[PDB]
RNA sequence: GGCAUCGUUACUUUGAAGAAAUUAGAGUGCUCAAAGCAAGCCAUCGCUCUGGAUACAUUAGCAUGGGAUAACAUCAUAGGAU
RNA sequence: UAGGAUAGGGGCCUACCAUGGUGGUGACGGGUGACGGAGAAUUAGGGUUCGAUUCCGGAGAGGGAGCCUGAGAAACGGCUAC
């Protein structure tokens, strides 16, 4: 459901409809709906038009929905249309350790080393196979993200989605781009 | 360079940025932890299973199969050996050196080469103590280091 | 061995500088090395510059402008208080109008005038004119 | 027992042959009662100085000694003796003219109670007291086996 | 060739890192790769390492299909060689 | 006014305690100066509460803030946290 | 550990017990035409050399030792001995 409290906002019953609904049409997505729903549901419009959805599975689902989120998606298409809707984990940031504070918050899952580990969240059917920084002179650095060229579907348009889910997410500037060679 | 000698040679390894193993490996967990224990059953080491499951099975690397190292998974399952495998060599080829320095008193290269395979030997008893990876007691005894190999 | 990663950067770039060169490659890279490149680039010695993530230490790629006389480390790095920092400005730089000592201060990596505006310490990393 | 020596050992003004009660009775050594007090400075008494059989007078728990002046922390350096060990304090002396910092140490003799067990190379922490023989001048307050402060 | 003046580091050109050694490229990369060999009869789909170390065999016949060598294993010239990749 | 119980240091900031004399230094026309800590003024049965400032003073010690750079052990039999 | 002695802590001394204590981070031993410090000379900075002497602390009254009186001395412009 959601971390804490027991009324969540009224943005996420579009969504827990649409998973109720959408496993009815299906042979093999049906069966497998008995996680989880979501914890919570987030809309955000990029520049221009065409809003964007982010949602967010708790941590264990995230591996099933890999199985699914080629097609959930794509299944997802025939739902409340102008929608980019993206899935990534809720994740702990936890900072606390100070000077002293011998706890020692695993150096796996700490601060800002889930901002990396959620920006392959939004792009998981295309693996990224490069990252570079750019520091320019008004100190503004961008980053710059090459993702495999085996497109071969509508991961073309999302870029400036991922852009702006990046800066509302983490606040940062990522451009993606793609390899010349392939 | 090298620790001992005056090499400068570079060759080695170079592990591809992808972290996630390649699309076409269709084995499991399961499966690659099996035969992990049944090959450290089967009297295998670390360094010498990764390159059976490189070749035969199929596994670029293990680290990204199954998310955590052969020793790691080893250790876990408890059949972990009782003595690092590098320093298991170590010993294993000082142990030769000796025995074959026994009966040749005049092969005085030989004794160089023990001079430093057993300096080799001390450096790395002494880092495996301080992670306590070894027992505080041990000791590298030349004349019964033969037993344990 | 490589016992200090900056001082093989600033050397490198060094000599890339007196060679003419427009880029100049680092390896490897650091968040010491960044801060001192920031700190060169803010006040106007450097221009562009890349991280280049390789999964083990990182690499940048420095785009030079022409500007740098010289640049380079201090070892070891002592410790300077805000009153000494006048000495080390008398023997690392040409004269007082301009050039820059770099100090690690525990407000962060900056250079000795915004040390004496803040009033803190440190010890020196480099200097750079 | 604890009397292994030719005269019996106890806590000085603590009459043991009252005949009424005891355990209940405040400023423990009154009615009968083993004598400890806290040495402040935010120090805490084991157990095994309030629960225990021992007798010591250089103790600062049990004991007549009472700590003031400094205090220093160290690692333990010998502890081949009967009730005393040696802490090593290691320490930068700068040599001004290279502007640079020489490794210095300096062994002190300290007292420990029977309270404490120690081993070579723990970290101790030690107070100044009135001196209690030819070199020692300081009373072990805290002992920490090396290689410990675990936990996360 | 006047230096690495006319050229760009950050975009190198790229075939020039084709014959560069692995570890001294932009970014490190291995130059081995997999790949399924099939052998004259059935039992096709074995997967064996380029730079193979050990003599690997077949279910049918033990089919023996590379030895190791210094570098690249030495395919037999009976056996079927083709590419599996990322 | 609360109320805890805490990784330890180096470094850096701020504070305190810090003998005078000497040194640096403010005032002051000993006729100048080296000096001295005196003096100055309405032309008084006196006044300026006259002044007799201020720094620095390694290192070691005490206390406040900072945590960038460094050193120690702490790091997966859970004997962990709630 | 227990006493003795002291104005008082303490191998300061006695009886018994244990085998410890310091050292290439220089103990131990030797040289000093070595009292220590505040300070002095020269000093771009760093430094080098000096510091018996008037301010602070210590020690001595030809060389050692013992002591009375006294609140305070092992006093010497006090005694006793060599
Ligand atoms: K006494
Ligand atoms: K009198
Ligand atoms: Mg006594
Ligand atoms: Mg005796
Ligand atoms: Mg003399
Ligand atoms: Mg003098
Ligand atoms: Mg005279
Ligand atoms: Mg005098
Ligand atoms: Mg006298
Ligand atoms: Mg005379
Ligand atoms: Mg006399
Ligand atoms: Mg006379
Ligand atoms: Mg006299």
């Amino acid at each position: 459901q959601k971390d804490k409290g027991v009324e969540p906002s009224e943005f996420e019953d579009t969504v827990a409809q649409a998973f109720f609904d959408l496993e009815n049409g299906n042979q093999e997505l049906k069966s497998d709906l008995k996680d989880l729903y979501i914890n919570t549901a987030i809309q955000m419009d990029v520049v221009g038009n065409r809003k964007a959805v982010v949602i967010h599975v708790p941590y264990r689902l995230r591996k099933p929905f890999r199985k699914i989120h080629v097609r959930l998606v794509r299944e997802l298409e025939k739902k409340f249309s102008g929608k980019d809707v993206v899935f990534v984990a809720t994740r702990r940031i936890v900072r606390p350790p100070k000077k002293g504070s011998a706890v020692q918050r695993p150096r796996t899952r700490t601060l800002t080393a889930v901002h990396d580990g959620i920006l392959e969240d939004v792009v998981y059917p295309a693996e990224i196979v490069g990252k570079r920084v750019r520091y320019r002179l008004d100190g503004a650095k961008v980053i710059k993200i090459y993702l495999d060229p085996k497109e071969r579907n509508n991961t073309e348009y999302k870029l400036e989605t991922f852009s702006a889910v990046y800066r509302r997410l983490c606040g940062k500037d990522v451009v993606f781009e793609y390899p010349v060679t392939e | 360079g090298r620790m001992h000698s005056r090499g400068k040679g570079i060759s080695s390894s170079a592990l591809p940025y992808k972290r996630t193993p390649p699309s076409w490996v269709k084995t499991a967990v399961a499966d690659v932890d099996e035969l992990i224990t049944k090959a450290a059953k089967k009297g295998q080491m670390p360094s010498q299973i990764g390159v059976l499951l490189r070749d035969q099975h199929g596994i670029p690397l293990v680290k990204s199969v199954t998310g955590s190292k052969i020793l790691r998974i080893l250790k876990a399952h408890g059949l972990a050996p009782e003595i690092p495998e590098d320093l298991y060599f170590l010993i294993k080829k000082a142990v030769a050196i000796r025995k074959h320095l026994e009966r040749n008193r005049k092969d005085k290269d030989s004794k160089f080469r023990l001079i430093l395979v057993e300096s080799r030997i001390h450096r790395l008893a002494r880092y495996y103590k301080r992670t306590k990876k070894l027992p505080p007691t041990w000791k590298y005894e030349s004349t019964t280091a033969s037993t344990l190999v | 061995v490589r016992v200090s990663v900056l001082n093989d950067a600033l050397k490198s770039m060094y000599n890339a500088e007196k060679r003419g060169k427009r880029q100049v490659m680092i390896r490897p890279s650091s968040k010491v090395i960044i801060k001192f490149l920031i700190v060169m680039q803010k006040h106007g010695y450097i221009g562009e510059f890349e991280y280049v993530d390789d999964h083990r230490s990182g690499k940048i790629v420095v785009e030079l402008n022409g500007r740098l006389n010289k640049c380079g480390v201090i070892s070891p790095r002592f410790d300077v208080g805000v009153k000494e920092i006048e000495g080390w400005t008398a023997r690392l730089l040409p004269s007082r109008q301009f050039g820059y000592i770099v100090l690690t201060t525990s407000a962060g990596i900056m250079d000795h005038e915004e040390a004496r505006r803040k009033n803190v310490g440190g010890k020196v990393l480099g200097f750079f004119y | 027992a604890e009397q292994t020596e030719k005269a019996f050992l106890k806590q000085p003004k603590v009459f043991l042959c009252s005949k009424k009660t005891t355990k209940g009775n405040n400023k423990p050594g009154k009615e009968g009662n083993r004598f400890w007090k806290s040495v402040g400075l935010g120090f805490k008494t084991p157990k095994e100085a309030i629960e225990g059989t021992y007798i010591d007078k250089k103790c600062p728990f049990t004991g007549t000694v009472s700590i003031r002046g400094r205090i220093i922390a160290g690692t333990c350096h010998s502890a081949k003796m009967n009730r005393t060990i040696i802490v090593r304090r290691n320490y930068l002396h700068y040599v001004k003219k290279y502007q640079r910092y020489e490794k210095r140490h300096s062994n002190i003799p300290a007292h420990i109670s029977p309270c404490f067990r120690v081993r070579e190379g723990d970290h101790v922490i030690i107070g100044q007291c009135r001196p209690l023989s030819k070199t020692v001048r300081f009373n072990v307050l805290k002992v920490v086996p090396a290689g410990s402060k675990s936990g996360a | 060739m006047v230096l690495q003046n006319d050229i760009d580091l950050l975009n190198p050109p790229a075939e020039l890192e084709k014959l560069k050694h692995k570890k001294k490229r932009l970014v490190q990369s291995p130059n081995s790769f997999f790949m399924d060999v099939k052998c004259q009869g059935c039992f096709n789909i074995t997967t064996v390492f380029s730079h193979s170390q050990t003599v690997v065999v077949c279910p049918g016949c033990q089919t023996v299909l590379c030895q190791p060598t210094g570098g690249k294993a030495r395919l037999t010239e009976g056996c079927s060689f083709r590419r599996k990749g990322d």
